[PDB]
RNA sequence: UCUAAGGGUCGGACGAUCAACUUAGAACUGGUACGGACAAGGGGAAUCUGACUGUCUAAUUAAAACAUAGCAUUGCGAUGGUCAGAAAGUGAUGUUGACGCAAU
RNA sequence: GCUUGUGACGGCCCGUGAAAAUCCACAGGAAGGAAUAGUUUUCAUGCCAGGUCGUACUGAUAACCGCAGCAGGUCUCCAAG
RNA sequence: GAUGGGGAAGCUCCGUUUCAAAGGCCUGAUUUUAUGCAGGCCACCAUCGAAAGGGAAUCCGGUUAAGAUUCCGGAACCUGGAUAUGGAUUCUUCACGGUAACGUAACUGAAUGUGGAGACGUCGGCGCGAGCCCUGGGAGGAGUUAUCUUUUCUUCUUAAC
């Protein structure tokens, strides 16, 4: 359902609680003038939404995968 | 004649304080900046006294006559001007171009004119101006 | 060349079983029951589709913010702006034309 | 034979009255304290079309004396009232277009609509598109004020019953040629079902008393005895006289 | 097979760009045919009769019969007219009121 | 362009073209409310629960009614070049 | 179509707010108690009657021999009930801003009153949306290929919220 873009408050959500378990989706997408980069997702099933998070950047993406919980269920791919 | 003074005490007729009783402080005819338009600094209440009975008790009475004000730019247009009149002195200062923006200043003013206005409906000097017009 | 169903035993184009058609994420076309739609609130004193106020079928206003379903001056809901206009100044004026029509036949109460 | 058509009728049933679009029914304020000794003030909210009545009516509101809430009556609207208007009610209220008086409180040639039988009824006489009564005098030998009713006849009522000063509106409807079948066909369609009709003399011998055949035709006088039998009363009831007149005024 | 006429958008009487089909005209051509199948009014002059559109004898009669608008007559001001019921604190018209209801 | 939905208008009437449940809102100001502390769930978020009966298929030149797998009858939606 | 009633020898007929003593909603008192009561307003008022009228809320994918807006997967919404944390509010107690139309993440509100939505005909042209229809480029697959055709056919999709 909904999404985040507070690479902050997106951070508050990942303890929050009753959020056991999220995900990271990597996808082969393409830019405006089209040369192969790197978009990944960062979606967090929360009890009753999913608040997913878009990050082009593939440098900071890479790094934010080691700044979540590690009390989280992540699913990689 | 040229009615639009210092005192004057008008109706608002027009947003969110429409229906409320004011008095004009600085009359500005000519067009400010943003303000392009005939306009006067106001200052009425927003929440009236409320009755007053034999019945009530000492604070009750200290609680049902709290008053909260405002104070406006408002537009000569939205305003519905009055035969009653209301010496603007204690606030006159209070209330001018200068407190507008910051509204720590619009705060500072909103507390003395609520003091005074408190002040003038104990012992009823000028009455009217304290009740609702009721529509 | 693709066609369609209802989707409920109604079979009859009656207000109810108003039908939209849809292409899902299968590339198939389906029908899709669409609710009637929602009217505008209208002024209480002189019927005209209040500003402000949100357009939602009757139960919706219960599920939604009070923001939605008021504006902030004297008759939120109810009425129109320009009838609190006319609204307060007929108050006034008449009010003040009262303590006249009230002290002019005190006046020639005296001069009998 | 057979019970006729006009025996058909009393039992209801195919026959009543279509009225699920109708307003409200029309009727003065009933009769108190307020309209009783003096005047009590109204405004009329809207005027409004009423299924089957030409003649539109109005929907006037008062403030009710004993508790704080409205009123909304249904008045017949009277022609030059107007949303807006004020409507004033009762012994005490002045002689204008609208308001509503006891008969005994207007003057003699005072012309007045929906007028009371019974002091209090609420409105009886003068109520169809284009109509009114005419006062013509008053009698306080017992409160009595006498009336002239839009058929022609005179009456004396009580000069408590009320009356509301001016002509039902509604024009004059009736001066338009309906033109088609189709237009009575609406027309009846939100009163009653009593159209078309069939003459009885196209009918057969149990149908109807002009019945049998061989060529059309009455064969006995159609001019029927008050006090003939139902069943019998087909035709000319207790016709005085029959024929052709021009006959001009009524009763003067 | 040609000719001409009929729009849009954007840059200051033109200038650039995009996009439709339709209409009128002309030449050429054929075993003179071409709304090529399909589709698709026969017309005129009168007499009887009912004005019209509408209706009915399901299964022998669709009509010139019934209806109809229009015209006219009759009864009735409610303690009323007309009609219903064995009776009734009963009912239709009537959420009515003569520009109405009822009966021909 | 076709089918549909919808809007702002316009024509028509001696026709002017339901009702109730239900939901909101305003007017009103009863009343309850803080300073070492309370008000507030028409704002966000979070916990729990949601019963009973129907649910197959035909719907018609063979699943209905016409003694029948009857050339009859029987209400509707979708609609390509 | 029951009921106080009125007819009828009676099976029952009439009548539905009707010539009727026709209820029940809040909560204080009381904290012997969750409870009898002290406030008090409001009520011409059974019920049945629509699987096409009115009406709280769900979608797409997948799945079976036979079920699917009902199962699975995923993503939502409504209603009733609980509730805590955050946020908002206040020493000018029950929010600010905007001349105004009004804005908002919220911003106490009993009785009573009043207003709105439920809520409404039919025909016509005109504007707009959706699905469909036609169509260019390109990326695929099919077809035809004695001769011709950068060709014919076809895939290129996006739900509720």
């Amino acid at each position: 359902a909904r999404e985040i873009t507070d690479i902050k408050q997106f951070l508050e959500l990942t303890r929050r609680a009753d959020v056991k378990t999220a995900t990271v989706k990597i996808n082969k997408k393409l830019n405006k003038a089209g040369k192969p980069f790197r978009q990944t997702k960062f979606k967090v099933r929360g009890s009753s939404s999913l608040y997913t998070l878009v990050i082009n950047d593939a440098g900071k993406a890479k790094k934010l995968i080691q700044s979540l919980p590690p009390t989280l269920k992540v699913n990689r791919l | 004649a040229k009615f639009l003074k210092a005192g004057k005490v008008a109706v608002v007729v027009r947003g969110r304080y429409a229906g409320k009783k004011v008095v004009i402080v600085k009359p500005h005819d000519e067009g400010s900046k943003s303000h392009p338009f005939g306009h006067a600094l106001v200052a009425g209440i927003e929440r009236y006294p409320l009755k007053v009975t034999k019945k009530h008790g000492a604070k009750k009475v200290a609680k049902r006559t709290k008053i909260k004000p405002f104070i406006k730019v408002v537009n000569y247009n939205h305003l519905l001007p009055t035969r009653y009149t209301l010496d603007v002195e204690a606030f006159k200062s209070v209330v001018s171009t200068e407190t507008f923006e910051q509204p720590s200043q619009r705060e500072e003013a909103k507390k003395v004119v609520k003091k005074a206005f408190e002040e003038r409906h104990q012992a009823g000097k000028n009455q009217w101006f304290f009740s609702k017009l009721r529509f | 060349a693709q066609r369609v169903t209802f989707r409920r035993r109604n079979p009859y184009n009656t207000r109810s079983n108003k039908i939209k058609v849809v292409k899902t994420p299968g590339g198939i076309l389906r029908a899709q029951h669409v609710k009637k739609l929602a009217t505008r609130p209208k002024c209480g004193d002189c019927g005209s589709a209040l500003q402000g106020i949100s357009t939602l079928r009757p139960r919706q206003y219960a599920t939604v913010s009070k923001t939605h379903k008021t504006v902030s001056r004297a008759y939120g809901g109810s009425r129109c702006a320009n009838c609190v206009k006319e609204r307060i100044i007929r108050a006034f004026l008449i009010e003040e034309q009262k303590i006249v029509k009230k002290v002019v036949k005190e006046q020639t109460e005296a001069a009998k | 034979g057979r019970v006729i058509r006009n025996q058909r009728k009393g039992a209801g049933s195919i026959f009543t009255s279509h009225t699920r679009l109708r307003q409200g029914a029309a009727k003065l304020r009933t009769l108190d304290y307020a309209e009783r000794h003096g005047y009590i003030r109204g405004i009329v909210k809207q005027i409004v079309h009423d299924s089957g009545r030409g003649a539109p009516l109005a929907k006037v509101v008062f403030r009710d004396p004993y508790k704080y809430r409205l009123r909304e009556e249904i008045f017949i609207a009277n022609e030059g009232v107007h949303t807006g208007q004020f409507i004033y009610a009762g012994k005490k209220a002045s002689l204008n277009v609208g308001n509503v008086l006891p008969l005994g409180s207007v003057p003699e040639g005072t012309i007045v609509s929906n007028v009371e039988e019974k002091p209090g009824d609420r409105g009886a006489l003068a109520r169809a598109s284009g109509n009114y009564v005419i006062i013509i005098g008053h009698n306080p030998d017992e409160n009595k004020t006498r009336v002239r009713l839009p058929s022609g006849a005179k009456k004396v009522i009580s000069s408590d019953a009320r009356g509301v000063i001016g002509v039902i509106a509604g024009g004059g409807r009736v001066d338009k040629p309906l033109l088609k079948a189709g237009r009575a066909f609406h027309k009846y369609r939100l009163k009653r079902n009593s159209w078309p009709k069939t003459r009885g003399v196209a009918m057969n011998p149990v149908d109807h008393p002009h019945g049998g055949g061989n060529h059309q035709h009455i064969g006995k006088a159609s001019t029927i005895s008050r006090g003939a039998v139902s069943g019998q009363k087909a035709g000319l009831i207790a016709a005085r006289r029959t024929g052709l007149l021009r006959g001009s005024q009524k009763t003067q």
